This record gives structure tokens, C-alpha cells and sequence, in this order.
DNA sequence: ATCGGATGTATATATCTGACACGTGCCTGGAGACTAGGGAGTAATCCCCTTGGCGGTTAAAACGCGGGGGACAGCGCGTACGTGCGTTTAAGCGGTGCTAGAGCTGTCTACGACCAATTGAGCGGCCTCGGCACCGGGATTCTCGA
DNA sequence: TCGAGAATCCCGGTGCCGAGGCCGCTCAATTGGTCGTAGACAGCTCTAGCACCGCTTAAACGCACGTACGCGCTGTCCCCCGCGTTTTAACCGCCAAGGGGATTACTCCCTAGTCTCCAGGCACGTGTCAGATATATACATCCGAT
């Protein structure tokens, strides 16, 4: 299923997924789409951020959400 | 009271025209024109300048505050003019 | 045995143990050997004896007998020799060389 | 308690000049003098010591590092007394 | 009737007086004021041992002496007697810096 | 053992005056500070200049008692005369009214002379150390307030307030919510805790309402102050003399910060020609865009020589666009 | 016998700054010359530097005081703003 | 036994920490080496050498070439105005001079 | 024929020779003058090949940097030529004599 | 043995080293006070590598010893 | 300012080559854990040295007025040097052939770090006195108007 | 070429404070022993520096010839020096406070040194492609001409 991540510049990135794939899976293909690496990737969702270790399904994420993504630094 | 550390400001006029003649007749000229009196006192500026910023690290790197004359002497040798006659 | 100074044995003036301790404690090598030290103060001390002979030649000619830092500079750079050993060295109290252009004259 | 070279030169300039003495301020210059040359020597001595893999500094390297500091005309005499005093100290 | 030299001799006595001597030229204490004046950067006060103010005096009066000497080669060179700010803009180019 | 009372405008709390004067340099005098508060009081309100223009003028007379208690004399009865006037059909000056400039820094001024007692005393320090003490005067803080745009919604935290006439001059300029000022070693904090007291007393006394702030004590590098420096808007440093140690502490605990904040500090956190690339991503320089201030003169007060200012800004599409612009 | 060199570490840190651009033999032979003598200028005045003060050992805080005095007046800035980043994070490790 | 891992990692570095610790022990330029100081120097060089580096890269990429050959290295190092002063005294092998013609000579 | 004006086929030698970094001596005079000037020291010495190739690359950015600032210190002189009376003053401003 | 072998730095090099400098115009005079000046610094620059080559006891000047006869005086030369 | 001839410089493709990116085996220098001895850190105390202020005396800086020597621009001439051309010479590339000498390895005699015992060479404090700065008074030297 | 007058060397008298020398006295130089190892010396393989020879030709040489510039002269004006007069702050001597520079003692944690283990980096082959050379061509530049 297409879910859609809003960045703040004005864009909107949309990616194929499925609810079984970790989170890992889905910064690697955000990072096969636009080349950000994926330990800069800090995903926000309703005041809550995203765990390594955890699925989409684990935090009852459906069709058509609309994700929040900011940067941070490398360490 | 007022502020601290009174301030020196606009002091560039202490090394004034006729010093700037006599450090001239040391040299062996005879005739001055009437605009070294700035081009000197910017060299001056620049020389006191770029030997002051590295007595000060100098200085600082032992944590003390006065600027001792060894500081100066070193800070001079570093820069390729040494000093003698102050124990350095 | 009787104490006698590694000096006499020289035959020289500077002091030879001197040279010795500053040559080991100021990290120059790892293992500072035996002949050299004796070398460095016979450097040394030739090198002080012909500046201060033409200190005094020159101290001297000028009516005086205590030689003043002006008759060190005029000693080291009226010679041409040790023009360029001492040659970005600006001897305090010191002075430049008596010099007038030879188109300023009238 | 500081060190100085303040005697020694005293003693030297008696084999020249048996009459006259010098003052503090070129006592000074003198002593800074005889420390800046030794310092560029040993320095120099350093420096050749390790463009031979070696680890000692006996007495070849200090007479090849003063050929190479004082000019030409001075190195001549320095080296003609340099080893005419390790052969009187060799003897004793 | 009033006596007075030509223009161009009393310089020629100045040369020999100043060159004869070896006393300080610029005055003592507004230098030591300009020297305070520009270490009063860095924020934190300095305090200036007067034997390193007199050292930093006499170095900072043997470089404008060797700078004259040799912006007096670089004015007799092209032809004029006195010197000009074209000649000290030389001087300090062909030295390198 | 007499005193020099005076009479506010607005509100009744004279400030008073012991006689023997506190001294000061060779050139200034706290009858210089009399005269100027009634200056600065005639230029207020002009019905008091009306009074003032007649019977006397502005000359005096310094060390005499008595001309002084004639000039306290007949203010507090001018003063109380337009009481009355105040009184009838006329409506008084609005209290919530901020203070011009002129009128700020010479309640400044007044404070700092009444404040502290013995100034030499601050230059007691560590040497070229971060405890080291400079002050920033009240003509670059002007322009700094006239620089950027506060909002009603910002917060103003000072890093090193020092003895606290920034956030003074801050709070007396714009119009926001709070603001922070915290400093570390005692001997400013202990005249900043009577800056505070004599502040509220003489804006009390010329009657000009401010915002917000608390000159707080305390250590920033310290886990307590990393979310509240997090969570602010706008931050004034003042770092000539940090040197290199705690400048990447405070570069570290300036990337959590909100869009659309600012930072100035007197040396520059990113450089003026940061490029970017795919090596330096572990700096914050990556993430702020700098711009030098125009260098006027009064600047600080410890040389005389004019230094830039390089107010920044966090704006997060430069790295954006690089990622961007990586594939093309 | 085998020699010791700067050669992969300077070709290393080329493709962090550049994605696809090599460099010649005669211009790794200069790097290797220049990285050499910075460290040996760098090296040699802290040496005298750590002498002024009568200590022996060379701590990470002469090479920060050698460092504002050889480079000049800008680049001096940086390169302490990037020593303090190393050093803090090999502490804290 | 842990696992080894090299001390150029733990810092966040790419130029070997342990070869300038061998370089700064074995060179006697004083008794005892501390352990803090080989990181910062070996920091130190990086930063220098990425400095040289991209200005030559920038020069080789702007004569439309991608080898960095000396004459990009001559044309990067004493353009800058900054770089200059530390590499005042050198003379770079293969090097050629900046392009540059005084005011007066041109025709008139 | 065509005949260009005398002093413009120089200023595309400046081009010619500024955009370029060959060598400019021919090599086999200039390892004869080496191995001739290293007969007045120790004798029959072989001269290994890269350091003749360093010592022409430092006998040219002398020779270089000389021309370059006797060239300034001619155009000083409000003429365009340069002459001995021009390198005489640059080697002696520089400290070398 | 070779003698007057300073003829080899011809006129029309000197030319074109003065050229890459930035000059216009070569006075009749310059070709001899050019072999001068190179005469004296090939002996200055010589003579202290020799003097590093005889003290390792070798007959072979080596390139490095040149690199450091060029360290010693002041014009560094990198490259090798 | 406007225009054509003629020459050089830079811009657009084709092949062909040797110098560069890269993978593999492998050795030795880097890393990990542990222990011992001292250099650096920190606190307390003395006391010499730096700043601050004042008051008197007066050298030297500040300012203005002639006026003469020199900076500077224009002009005219005569050599010296740029530019091109025909004749000429070693520069340079390759190829063969030789061997002195750079460089590595195996011993091991001699040579210098290190430490306890000993003491005199050399350093700070304190004295005496004369070489030397100062002053004033003529004797000689230099400069400038006639 | 000679007189007037300012400057400068010279000669003798006078007081002073910085060198020469002498004396406690302590800690760094000197003697006399070990013991570990850097380096003098021998002996060996083999890289590469040297001398020579031939062929192609790019470049060093001699020369005619024309011209832009080096250079001397004359003339103008402008600006910088000499000197007298009037401010001002430099310098010397004295007095006084206190803070920082040097020092001593006493801990303690960073760092040399040793042994063991292993992968990071270097030499070697091997492929392969960035550009060096070559050729055809459009645009810019210099130079005569209008
Ligand atoms: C340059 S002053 C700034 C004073 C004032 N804000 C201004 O701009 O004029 C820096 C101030 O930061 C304070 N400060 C320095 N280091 C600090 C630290 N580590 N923690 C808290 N305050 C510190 C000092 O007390 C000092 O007053």
C-alpha cells in the first residue's frame, strides 16, 4: 500500500510498503528514492517518533496516512 | 561609579611627525615628503600588532598575566627577527 | 685519585661538563656520545674569542677601555666575515654603521 | 640560583685584551650570544642525526653541522681548533 | 643679514648627529601607552614587565630603521632624491610580505 | 545628615538622596544626574518645562546645599501644582506607554552608577578563562533590538547575562512573554540582585510598565537548562573569550532548537563561507546561514576598536536542497 | 623492505570531499611531502614550546597553543573548532 | 578478550592516530607523549589536507579535466589568500606560475 | 609580407609561457654545469638523476620569481626595459648581498 | 674534466625564463648578470649538498639530500 | 570610428596508449589488559614588583612665514633591440653494453647509560674605588656671502 | 678666491655608581664500578648510473632593418625646509597598596614498559579507460586602410 511522508520544504514523497516491513526497509527505500542516509532520519507521526525495533503495524498505522519527516545530524 | 578599565582609544598620534624625522635621518635620507606620516604609522600598527597576538599565546600558555620578556624574545625569534641583550 | 675538571685536560677555557648535562637534558639525540662536547666548547669558545677580540680592537680606538654594546656593533658589522652569521640579528642598544649615499652629498 | 655564562667570558677576554673589562649590558649580549649558537648547532646536529638512521650524536655530526652553519672562511679555523682539541683530549 | 644655511645642509648634519649616537629616538612613554593600546584586546587585562616593554621598543624601532634604509635605495633608483609612499609600497613588496 | 527629596510624576515613592555624594571620576558628578532627571522629566511633559522656563533655568549652583533644596523646592511643588491640574477635566499619560530611547539609556545609566558600588572590584577573575568579564554597551544592543523582528511569541534567554543590562534593555524595548538571563560566578550575580531591585524602583518611579524576567543563577552545561534552551526563540552569547572547549558544547546543545530561531554571539559559530559537501554533515554549520552586522563604533567596552556581531539563524532546506541536488 | 607512506589515507579522504575524481603519482608524492611537513613543523614547535615551561610531557593542550601560532589568522579557527570535536568525542567512547 | 577496534574509529577521524603516536614518540620531541595530544594532530592534519584538497578538486573540475595533476595543485594553493601565508616558502615541483600581466604593458 | 609591430609578439609569449609548465633549460647544458660545478669539492661524484631533475625545477623558481620582482622594480622607474642597475637593487633588497 | 661549460644556458632560454615572469623587453646587458647570479646559486646550493652526501659516507648525491640542502637555506621544495 | 586579410587560438571528433583503480597473500606494527613509579595538580604562604597619583622643571612638540631646490611634464634625437629569415648545430630518443657502488645481512668488540660515593668549582652577598658622564672654557673646522 | 659666525673637537676639574674582587657555602661535576647494545666491519647480490653510437630535426645563430623608447634639456610651479615663537605634556623624584609570581610540601592518576594476539596496510599482477596526439574548422585579434 502507498503511504505518503511530508517534508518541509513543499514536497510530498509517496512509497509503496506493506504493514509487515520494518522500519529499517522503509528509511532504506526512502533512501533509494531521494539519497538522505538513513541514520539522519528522525520519522514523526502524532507527537510520537518511531522506534529501530518496531513495525508500522505495531503503532496501528493505516492507508493514506500522512507522516511527518525532519532532519537531524550525524553523530 | 563609572565603567571599569579606562579605555585607550585614538593613540596611534604618540609616535609623532618629527620622531617619525628622526627615525628617518638614522636611515640616511635627506628629504621627507609630506605623506609618509601615514604609510609609517600603518606599518608601525601592523608590526606592534603581529608581534603582540603571539607574546599574548605565549603568555597564555603558562597561565600567568604579565607579558614577561622572555615571551617577547621568543615571540620575535618565531617570527624570523631575533633579539638579543634580554636573556633569550 | 685527585679531583681535576675535564677542562685541563682539554687544554680549553669554556667548561666542558656544562655543554655535557645541556646536550643530554635537552632532547638533541637519544644517546649523547663521549668525543662530542669537548668539540662544542672548542666551537664555542673560538667563535666568542673572534668576536671579542675585534670588540676590543674596536673599543679601544675609541678612547675607552669598557667595551659598550656600540663597539659590538661596530665590530661585528664593520667585518665582512661574520656579516653573515650574525646576519637577522638586531644587537640591542646597538646603533647602524656610520653611511651616507654617495649622490647626497653636495 | 640561574645559570649564566658570565665567567667564563671573563676568563677568555683576559688571553686577548689584559686591560680593559666589559660592561653588564654587553655581558648580557655575549651571553645570549653563546647560547643562540650553541643552540643552532646542537639543532642542526639533531637534525643530521636522523637522516642516517642513527641514534647518537658523537663527534663527526657536530663538526658536519658547524661546516654547514658558520660561512665559508670561519668553518676553516673552527674545525682546524675543533680537532686539535679532541686529539689533545683523546691524549689525557 | 640675518645668518641662514641653504636649504638642504642642515639635514646633511643631522645625519652624521643621529647616526653617531645610539639613545632611543621615539619618546618612551607614549609608546608604552600604543603598546598597552593594543594588547588591550584579548578582554582579559595585561600587565607588561617594563623590561619587555623597553625589549618590544627596541625591536619596534629596528625595522622602520632598515625600512627607510632600504626605501632611500628604492627613491635613489628612479632618479629623485626625496622619498615617497611609492617607494615604501615597494619596499614592503619586494622584502615579502 | 540631610536628604534631597524629590517627587515622582505618577504614583507617590520619592526616591531620596543622602548628601555626601558617592564619588565618581574626575569629570562626572550625581548633581549631573539630578539635573538630567529633571531634564528628562521637563521633556516628558511640557507643562513642567512652562514651569521650569520661568523663575530658573537649568544652570545651578554644585556644591551648595541650599540651591539644590531650592531646585527639589520648587519641582515637588510644580509637581504637585500639576497634581491638581491632573485633577480637574484633563486625563493623565498613559501608563502603558514603553519609554523612548534616550529616556532608556539614561535610566540605565542610573542604575548601573546606583547599583554597584566598588567596579574595579569585577575585573577579579581567572585569567583567560571562561569566568573573564566584558560588557556590551547599550548602543549595539539597540541595534540588535531594532534588527530583528520579536514577535509575541518568543523568548529572550541570555546566556551570560554578566551584571544583567541586556535583559534589562530587552525587556524594556519589545513587547514578549519572559526572559531568562543565568550566570555562574558570584561576585556579578550579587550586584545583579540589587540591578533587579534598583530597576523595578526607578521604572516604578518614572512610570513605565515592561515585560517580564528573572535574572536567574545558575550553570548551563548542566542537564537541567538543555531543554530550556531547546524550547526558545532567540539567544544573546557573548563568547570573545570562551575559546574552543565550551564553543562545541554549546554547538552541540544549539541543534535542538525550533525553526525560525536566532543566535547572535560577538565570534562567529559557522563560518561566512560554509560551503557543504558530504564530509562536514557533523557540524552545525550545515544548518545555519550567517550575516555580519554593520560594525559601529561604541561597540564594547573593552577596547575602542569597532567587532562584528554575525547574527544567525536556523533554517533547515539548505540541507534539504542538498540532498536534493545530490542525484542530479 | 617496505616503507611507510600517506598515500591511502590522503586517496581516502579525497572521496569523502569528491565523488569521482583521482589523483596523479606526482601530486600524491607532494601531498605525502606537505601532510609530512605541516606534522614536522607543527611537531618542532611544540617541542620547544612544552621547553619554555620546564615540563616534559606534550598533552593535548601545547599542540592547541602551537597550532594558533604557526597557521595564520584564519584558518586558526577552524582548525581548533575541529580539534576540540575530535578530542571530546575520543573521551567520551 | 574484546573485540579490536582501532583508535582512528573511536574519534571520528580518517588519518591514522597510531602511526603519528609512533611518529610523535619516536621522534624525540620530548620525554614522554601524552595520550591526548596524537588525536588532535592527527585532526589537525585532516583538516588541512581536505582543505588543499578541495580547492585543487574545484580547479581540476573548472579546466575540464578529472585527474589532479600539479599544475591544478599550483593554481589552487597560491590563488587563495588565505592558504598563501602558510606555504609562503615553497616551490611545488611541475608548478608554473599564476596567469598574471602587469597594468602597464598592455597596448595602448 | 606581414610584419607585425616590435612589442607585440612578446605579450603572447607571456600567454604562451604562463598557461604552460614545461622546463624551460635544455637539459643536457644544465647537468654539464652541475657536474662542473661540483668538481671544485669532493672528487668524482655520480649525481643520481632525480636530483638533477630537483635541482633544475629549484634553478628555475629562483630565476622566476627574480625576474618577476625586477620586473617590478623596473616599471618603478617610470621605464619598461629592465637592466643591471634594476637586478642589482632587487638582490639587494632581498638580503643577499 | 670539463671547463666554460656556463655557455650552455643559452640566450633565447634566459629569454623565455624572463618571459614567464612578466617582462616585455630584455636589455643587451642581462645575459651576464643572470649566468652570475645562477653561478652563485648552484655553488650555494651545491656546496651544502655535497656536504650532506659526504657525511653518509656515499659518492652519490641522492635527491633527498637536495631536498634537505633546500630545507636548510629557506626555499623548501616538495614534490620528492 | 569602420572594414577586409591574414594569422593564431580555441572548439568539435577518432585511435591508441601507458598510468591508474582495484583485488589478492601476507607480514609486523597496532591494540588489549596489567602493573609500577613519578611528574603534574592543587593548596597555602611570602614579598618583590607593577600601578597609581602628584608636583615641579623645561625639552620638545606645535604652528606659522618666506623661498629656494626639486618633482614633473613636454619635446626632440640617436642608439639598441624586436621581428623575421636563411644557415647551422648539438638536443634528444633509442639501443647496447659495462660495473662501481647502494643496499641488506651476520657478528660482536667496544662504547656509553646508570648509580653510589665524594668534594671543589662556581654562585649570591657584601664591599671598595676609579673609569667615566658632566660642565665650562677656549682652540679649530666648516659654511656662506662678497 | 677671502672674512664672520655658528658648530665641533679638545683639555682639565669634579663627583658618582657600576664593575672586580673576596668570602660562605652547596649541589652539580668527577671517579669508579657494572652491563646491555648501537654501530664498525665483512661479505654478499644486483640496481641503476655512465659511456658510446646513430639518426631526425627543433632549436640556437648570424644578420638586415625599421622603430618605439632611453635619455638629456628646458621650463614651470609647488611644496617642504629653517627658524622664530608659543603651548603641553614628557621626565624625574617621591610615596604608597596590594596582587601576582615564585616557592614548598603532599598527594594521585596518567603514562612508560611488557607480553600476547591479529587484521591494516603494503607489494604485486592485471585489466581498462582518461587523455595525448592528430586533423578539420569557426571565431578572435592585429594591422593596414579609410
Ligand atoms: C562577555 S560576558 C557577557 C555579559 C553581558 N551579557 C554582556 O553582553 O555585556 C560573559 C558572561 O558569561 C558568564 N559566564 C562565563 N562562563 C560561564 C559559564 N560557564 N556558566 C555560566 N555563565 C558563564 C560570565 O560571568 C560573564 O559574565
Amino acid at each position: 500500500m502507498q503511504i505518503f511522508v511530508k517534508t518541509l520544504t513543499g514536497k510530498t514523497i509517496t512509497l509503496e510498503v506493506e504493514p509487515s516491513d520494518t522500519i529499517e526497509n522503509v528509511k532504506a527505500k526512502i533512501q533509494d528514492k531521494e539519497g538522505i542516509p538513513p541514520d539522519q532520519q528522525r520519522l514523526i507521526f502524532a507527537g510520537k517518533q518511531l522506534e529501530d525495533g518496531r513495525t508500522l503495524s505495531d503503532y496501528n498505522i493505516q492507508k493514506e496516512s500522512t507522516l511527518h519527516l525532519v532532519l537531524r545530524l550525524r553523530g | 561609579a563609572k565603567r571599569h578599565r579606562k579605555v585607550l582609544r585614538d593613540n596611534i598620534q604618540g609616535i609623532t611627525k618629527p620622531a617619525i624625522r628622526r627615525l628617518a635621518r638614522r636611515g640616511g635620507v635627506k628629504r621627507i615628503s609630506g605623506l609618509i606620516y601615514e604609510e609609517t604609522r600603518g606599518v608601525l600598527k601592523v608590526f606592534l600588532e603581529n608581534v603582540i597576538r603571539d607574546a599574548v599565546t605565549y603568555t597564555e600558555h603558562a597561565k600567568r598575566k604579565t607579558v614577561t620578556a622572555m615571551d617577547v624574545v621568543y615571540a620575535l625569534k618565531r617570527q624570523g627577527r631575533t633579539l638579543y641583550g634580554f636573556g633569550g | 685519585a685527585k679531583a681535576k675538571t675535564r677542562s685541563s685536560r682539554a687544554g680549553l677555557q669554556f667548561p666542558v661538563g656544562r655543554v655535557h648535562r645541556l646536550l643530554r637534558k635537552g632532547n638533541y639525540a637519544e644517546r649523547v656520545g663521549a668525543g662530542a662536547p669537548v668539540y662544542l666548547a672548542a666551537v664555542l669558545e673560538y667563535l666568542t674569542a673572534e668576536i671579542l677580540e675585534l670588540a676590543g680592537n674596536a673599543a679601544r680606538d675609541n678612547k675607552k677601555t669598557r667595551i659598550i654594546p656600540r663597539h659590538l656593533q661596530l665590530a661585528v658589522r664593520n667585518d665582512e666575515e661574520l656579516n653573515k652569521l650574525l646576519g637577522r640579528v638586531t644587537i640591542a642598544q646597538g646603533g647602524v654603521l656610520p653611511n651616507i649615499q654617495s649622490v647626497l652629498l653636495p | 640560583r640561574k645559570e649564566s655564562y658570565a665567567i667564563y667570558v671573563y676568563k677568555v677576554l683576559k688571553q686577548v685584551h689584559p686591560d680593559t673589562g666589559i660592561s653588564s649590558k654587553a655581558m648580557s649580549i655575549m651571553n645570549s650570544f653563546v647560547n643562540d649558537v650553541f643552540e643552532r648547532i646542537a639543532g642542526e646536529a639533531s637534525r643530521l642525526a636522523h637522516y642516517n638512521k642513527r641514534s647518537t650524536i658523537t663527534s663527526r655530526e657536530i663538526q658536519t653541522a658547524v661546516r654547514l652553519l658558520l660561512p665559508g672562511e670561519l668553518a676553516k679555523h673552527a674545525v682546524s681548533e675543533g680537532t686539535k682539541a679532541v686529539t689533545c683530549y683523546t691524549s689525557a | 643679514k640675518p645668518h641662514r644655511y641653504r636649504p638642504g645642509t642642515v639635514a646633511l648634519r643631522e645625519i652624521r648627529r643621529y647616526q653617531k649616537s645610539t639613545e632611543l629616538l621615539i619618546r618612551k612613554l607614549p609608546f608604552q601607552r600604543l603598546v598597552r593600546e593594543i594588547a588591550q584586546d584579548f578582554l582579559t587585562d595585561l600587565r607588561f614587565q617594563s623590561s619587555a616593554v623597553l625589549a618590544l621598543q627596541e625591536a619596534s624601532e629596528a625595522y622602520l630603521v632598515a625600512l627607510f634604509e632600504d626605501t632611500n635605495l628604492c627613491a635613489i633608483h628612479a632618479k629623485r632624491v626625496t622619498i615617497l609612499p611609492k617607494d615604501i609600497q615597494l619596499a614592503r613588496r619586494i622584502r615579502g610580505e | 545628615k540631610l536628604e534631597l527629596r524629590l517627587k515622582s510624576p505618577v504614583g507617590a515613592e520619592p526616591a531620596v538622596y543622602p548628601w555626601p555624594l558617592p564619588v565618581y571620576d574626575k569629570h562626572h558628578d550625581a548633581a549631573h544626574e539630578i539635573i538630567e532627571t529633571i531634564r528628562w522629566v521637563c521633556e516628558e511633559i511640557p507643562d513642567l518645562k512652562l514651569a521650569m522656563e520661568n523663575y530658573v533655568l537649568i544652570d545651578y549652583d554644585t556644591k551648595s546645599f541650599e540651591s539644590m533644596q531650592r531646585l527639589c523646592d520648587k519641582y515637588n511643588r510644580a509637581i504637585d501644582s500639576i497634581h491638581q491640574l491632573w485633577k480637574g477635566t484633563t486625563q493623565p499619560m498613559k501608563l502603558n506607554t514603553r519609554p523612548s530611547t534616550g529616556l532608556l539609556r539614561h535610566i540605565l545609566q542610573q542604575v548601573y552608577n546606583h547599583s554597584v558600588t566598588d567596579p574595579e572590584k569585577l575585573n577579579n577573575y581567572e585569567p583567560f578563562s571562561p569566568e573573564v568579564y566584558g560588557e556590551t554597551s547599550f548602543d549595539l544592543v539597540a541595534q540588535m533590538i531594532d534588527e530583528i523582528k520579536m514577535t509575541d511569541d518568543d523568548l529572550f534567554v541570555d546566556l551570560g547575562s554578566g551584571v544583567g543590562q541586556v535583559v534589562l534593555q530587552v525587556a524594556a524595548a519589545t513587547n514578549c512573554k519572559h526572559h531568562y538571563g543565568v550566570e555562574k560566578a558570584d561576585i556579578p550575580a550579587k550586584y545583579a540582585e540589587t540591578m533587579d531591585r534598583e530597576f523595578r524602583k526607578w521604572m516604578k518611579w518614572y512610570g513605565k510598565k515592561h515585560a517580564e524576567y528573572t535574572l536567574e543563577r545558575g550553570d548551563f552545561l548542566s542537564e537541567e537548562w538543555r531543554e530550556r534552551i531547546a524550547n526558545t526563540s532567540v539567544i544573546f552569547v557573548n563568547n570573545f573569550a570562551f575559546g574552543p572547549e565550551v564553543d562545541h558544547q554549546l554547538k552541540e546543545r544549539f541543534a535542538n532548537m525550533k525553526e525560525g530561531g536566532r543566535i547572535v554571539s560577538s565570534k562567529p559559530f559557522a563560518p561566512l563561507n560554509f560551503r557543504i559537501n558530504s564530509r562536514n554533515l557533523s557540524d552545525i554549520g550545515t544548518i545555519m546561514r550567517v550575516v555580519e552586522l554593520s560594525p559601529l563604533k561604541g561597540s564594547v567596552s573593552w577596547t575602542g576598536k569597532p567587532v562584528s556581531y554575525y547574527l544567525h539563524t536556523i533554517d533547515r532546506t539548505i540541507l534539504e536542497n542538498y540532498f536534493s541536488s545530490l542525484k542530479n
